[PDB]
RNA sequence: CGAUGUCGGCUCAUCACAUCCUGGGGCUGAAGUAGGUCCCAAGGGUAUGGCUGUUCGCCAUUUAAAGUGGUACGCGAGCUGGGUUUAGAACGUCGUGAGACAGUUCGGUCCCUAUCUGCCGUGGGCGCUGGAGAACUGAGGGGGGCUGCUCCUAGUACGAGAGGACCGGAGUGGACGCAUCACUGGUGUUCGGGUUGUCAUGCCAAUGGCACUGCCCGGUAGCUAAAUGCGGAAGAGAUAAGUGCUGAAAGCAUCUAAGCACGAAACUUGCCCCGAGAUGAGUUCUCCCUGACCCUUUAAGGGUCCUGAAGGAACGUUGAAGACGACGACGUUGAUAGGCCGGGUGUGUAAGCGCAGCGAUGCGUUGAGCUAACCGGUACUAAUGAACCGUGAGGCUUAACCU
RNA sequence: AAUUCCUUGUCGGGUAAGUUCCGACCUGCACGAAUGGCGUAAUGAUGGCCAGGCUGUCUCCACCCGAGACUCAGUGAAAU
RNA sequence: ACACAGGUGGUCAGGUAGAGAAUACCAAGGCGCUUGAGAGAACUCGGGUGAAGGAACUAGGCAAAAUGGUGCCGUAACUUC
RNA sequence: AGGACCGAACCGACUAAUGUUGAAAAAUUAGCGGAUGACUUGUGGCUGGGGGUGAAAGGCCAAUCAAACCGGGAGAUAGCU
């Protein structure tokens, strides 16, 4: 039994939905800039399931223009604002990484509604 | 300079708007209670000794028990002496306090290493093998040479070879204090401090930063 | 090199010691008494206590587990059926271990394993 | 192979330095089994300190 | 990483089709580079329109590559591919004009404002 | 020549200094900037490719710097065999020929079961003078020392001017090594899933073997690094080189002679890791032993009873301790290793059930089902005692206390 | 040139840079017309050379796992 | 020479996929391989997996890795056609 | 149809590894080179040492060859160790 769950307390967000990969969310960040703080958004699919509360790294696919880029955003740092669930997804496996290498027919998501 | 003993429990990072995660090792340290304080006669020099917490006295033989009587068989996990300079401390139940550390941020911390068992010959000097490809005879793994034909007739003391690593008693002198709290008494230090989970690490005041 | 790996590797070849102790599970539950070598015996609890437990309960398609184990009638005509509620009121303690000092003229560790309810 | 010369009648003492390993002192009694046993190990009757251990 | 023998395509207006990294140098043993830090690259196919040509040395700049970036936050942004941009050997700058694929924030530090000023998001 | 194996390739040293770089002084055909040169200094650090067997050399380029010699021109019980130097065959060469090539080429062999001196680690022992259990010192021993660019000092000094710098402060990196698992990757047969072929459990579901760990994809627990991070300092003592005053021999002059003050990346320290085999064992704390008889004046030795300490070795549950040993925890004065209970867990909606569809198959039950390694709880399972090894106040001498 | 000593001959092409490679020379001290000279395709376990595919060959090596190393009990060597 | 990493004249041969004395799993049928037991250490003998870059390595892509089936669409230089 | 290509039997060795006090004075593994032919193989016969046999290597002729194996000349000979 140990201290670092004390330790999480001081650090874990409470205002954080539920996600699966191929949700959609639009995560928002103050571009890591120290004077200005300009506020900017990312859209892309979650390629994430964090298995634990304050372990989440939160993996985004950007697609854009229906393929391309990877990025990790650490959902619980002060460097992050939000996310709030725009549409979900359906998955048959945990993290769905074979996006960055399947499309289309392949890789359709769906939708499910189960 | 004070020595105050404690435990590491593991790693957290504290966060920042800035843009830096900062990783901290997580340590919770002992009650110092302290038990003796030397000079006023004997010895010649000041230092103060701690006791660690608590073990087993049922259990325990007559050479360490009349060692431990003046405070009760308590003991734990040992004494550690440390020298203080010119301080008029007493001798029992001084309680020495972790709060400093809220005053002074540079702190110098041993511990032990990473238990490795067979040091490895290699992974002691971190040297390059020998070529893997085309042949290499039982030697795939091993720092180069450790000597030389034909003249010489000896292996020099001294020489990289074998050695001694994981395990070790180990200081770090460039840490920087996060956080202290004397009542749960918690420590938050800057990086990565040797060892792992239930591994026993002494905090002082560094004399530089 | 043990950096915190639990327990014991047992000597044998994953192949044949997978099948032999799955053999062996089998041979324990139709005899309830087996004599062994010490590591042997020490490691025959090693996922035979989670099978008395499994073989206790009676909820839904638990027979699906250790299925390729067990195939003979005259075993499993008693797990699943009637060996639970030997097996159900000691908080576990289904078997003990036991030192049977060495070989005869030969220096390997015996030791003996009996399951508590044995009385046929 | 190389051997300079036959080696010291010291050098198999230097090998061999400890004698019986053991104490080695006499076995035990318990009142469950008419014959001695080893210091952990069961009596004939099935017994250790008096409690039954085995069954028969 | 970008090393020695990495072959790249060109994110620049009217370049080669292939260039070749030769040389990272400079070190103290330097291995390999990040973005936007000099390596000294070559032509191996060109598609001669009046800029480039084959059999040539000149010194570029990594914008884009598989291994992505790393530093803030302890995050990581990865791409899908490697793409250089070639320099001026004495009049500063790329020898093109723009700079193609999603760009990062790592080359903002550079010292003229065309590039820093990006319809990119980033 | 009664065997001391060659060239190139390469992992690996160490000594010398005719010193590559920094450290310090002097001169210049040295205005500044930048070069040339000399003596004085050894600490670290001292680069990558084309052709070639290449050492090399030529060609193509870095760095603060990429110096030179010695060590059987260090490095086949070290590896490699491209090169050299035969067994086949040929071009060029040499002979009538047998045959030959310091010319070329296709090709080609690389043996090692530690006895002992050597080194690294890991135990058992001996010594401090009775024994046990230890600490604090530091005689000593090892490790390190290397470095860029840029800004500010400063377009200030130098210098008509143009060009164009100290000390000093700061910014931002490269290599090198070491330590972590919060971060980020790889790996992960003890686990979850997708799946083809076949076989099997009587049969069919279902579940599982075999086919590279059958393939394909994930991963707790763990390992590690590319991921994360940090540093060789500052101060002090003596002293060369070198800066100097005072001042003789030599009424002058002279840093040396007397006298007085300085000073290196080397030396002594510091710093860090070990350290009293420092037999020079220093000093100190805790624990324990406070027995004697017989024999011969016998102070020189012997035997024997009475009686056993502090502690040690041993049996175990075994580990974050591991080569075995050892070290460490725990043995009911019980959480040491497991089960079990309560769970953490990664995976990704089970099996049975039902319904729809000509059926394949899909849908609802189904945020389903299942788990090792991590954690608390719970004695549910397990963890003898004698005996043994070790004592009984321990050589001399002076002042003293008590007797 | 499987021939050129001195020859990396000298030069174009191939690379950033090419003793080799590709195309020449006419200078074969010394090829040469059945001791044949001249030449091409499938093709050869044929020397060299250029590129892609794939790649721990290399950069920097990491993790995983049988059998041995280790320790036993039995049998128990030898060159020296 | 051996209770020997091997050899020896004649002979047979079913499913399932396939032309299969190919390759996979099995029938009929045999065998669990002639010291055994602890351990589970770096390392060696040998397998499997690998970020990002790729032949930069090396005398030599040497080795390793990948490629690998059938039919149809389609198919050059050179050629003794 | 096939001195074609695939490929098991069979035949044969390009590479890497193992083995040369090794199981063995030629055997082993993993990728294999060939495989109705100038093929390969079971069996017997014929050819003999200064002679055989050889798409012909001082190769092969039973571990052996610039004359093998065995015996005799033989107690060869040695201005030498």
């Amino acid at each position: 039994s140990n201290i670092i769950k004390q330790l999480e307390q001081e650090q874990m967000k409470q205002d954080v939905p539920s996600f699966r990969p191929g949700d959609t969310v639009e995560v928002k960040v103050w571009v890591v800039e120290g004077s200005k703080k300009r506020l900017q958004a990312f859209e892309g699919v979650v390629i994430a399931i964090r298995n634990r509360g304050l372990h989440s790294a939160f993996t985004v696919r950007k697609i854009s223009n229906g393929e391309g880029v990877e990025r990790v955003f650490q959902t619980h740092s002060p460097v992050v604002d939000s996310i709030s669930v725009k549409r979900r997804g359906a998955v048959r496996k945990a993290k769905l990484y074979y996006l960055r290498e399947r499309t289309g027919k392949a890789a359709r998501i769906k939708e499910r509604l189960n | 300079m004070i020595g105050l003993v404690g435990k590491k429990v593991g790693m957290t990072r504290i966060f920042t708007e800035d843009g830096v995660s900062i990783p901290v090792t997580v340590i919770e340290v002992e009650a110092n209670r302290v038990t003796q304080v030397k000079d006023l006669a004997n010895d010649g020099y000041r230092a103060i000794q701690v006791t660690t917490g608590a073990k087993k006295a049922n259990r325990v033989t007559k050479p360490e028990a009349g060692h431990f009587a003046k405070a009760g068989v308590e003991a734990g996990r040992g004494l550690w002496e440390f020298r203080l300079a010119e301080g008029e401390e007493f001798t029992v139940g001084q309680s020495i306090s972790v709060e400093l550390f809220a005053d002074v941020k540079k702190v110098d911390v041993t511990g032990t290493s990473k238990g490795k068992g067979f040091a490895g010959t290699v992974k002691r000097w971190n040297f390059r093998t020998q070529d893997a490809t085309h042949g290499n005879s039982l030697s795939h793994r091993v720092p180069g040479s450790i000597g030389q034909n034909q003249t010489p007739g000896k292996v020099f003391k001294g020489k990289k070879m074998a050695g001694q690593m994981g395990n070790e008693r180990v200081t770090v002198q460039s840490l920087d204090v996060v956080r202290v709290d004397a009542e749960r008494n918690l420590l938050l230090v800057k990086g990565a401090v040797p060892g792992a989970t239930g591994s026993d690490l002494i905090v002082k005041p560094a004399v530089k930063a | 090199m043990r950096h915190r790996k639990s327990g014991r590797q047992l000597n044998r070849n994953s192949s044949h010691r997978q099948a032999m102790f799955r053999n062996m599970a089998g041979s324990l539950v139709r005899h309830e008494i087996i004599k062994t070598t010490l590591p042997k015996a020490k490691e025959l609890r090693r996922v035979v206590e989670p099978l008395i437990t499994l073989a206790k309960t009676d909820s839904v398609a638990n027979r699906r587990l250790a299925f390729a184990r067990t195939r003979d009638n005259e075993i499993v005509a008693k797990l699943f059926n009637e060996l639970g509620p030997r097996f159900a009121s000691r908080a576990g303690g289904y078997t003990r271990i036991l030192k049977c000092g060495f070989r005869a003229g030969d220096n390997a560790p015996m030791a003996y394993i009996e399951l508590v309810d044995r009385s046929e | 192979a190389v051997q300079q010369n036959k080696p010291t009648r010291s050098k198999r003492g230097m090998r061999r330095s400890h004698d019986a390993l053991t104490a080695v002192t006499s076995l035990s009694v318990d009142k469950t089994s008419g014959e001695k046993h080893l210091r952990h190990h069961i009596t004939a009757d099935g017994y250790y300190r008096g409690r039954k251990v085995i069954a028969k | 990483m970008i090393q020695e023998q990495t072959m790249l395509n060109v994110a620049d207006n009217s370049g080669a089709r292939r260039v070749m990294c030769i040389k990272v140098l400079g070190g103290s043993h330097r291995r390999y580079a990040g973005v936007g830090d000099i390596i000294k690259i070559t032509i191996k196919e060109a598609i001669p329109r009046g800029k480039v040509k084959k059999g040539d040395v000149l010194k570029a700049v990594v914008v884009r590559t598989k291994k992505g970036v790393r530093r803030p936050d302890g995050s990581v942004i990865r791409f899908d591919g490697n793409a250089c941009v070639l320099l001026n050997n004495n009049s500063e700058q790329p020898i093109g004009t723009r700079i193609f694929g999603p760009v990062t924030r790592e080359l903002r530090s550079e010292k003229f404002m065309k590039i820093i000023s990006l319809a990119p998001e980033v």
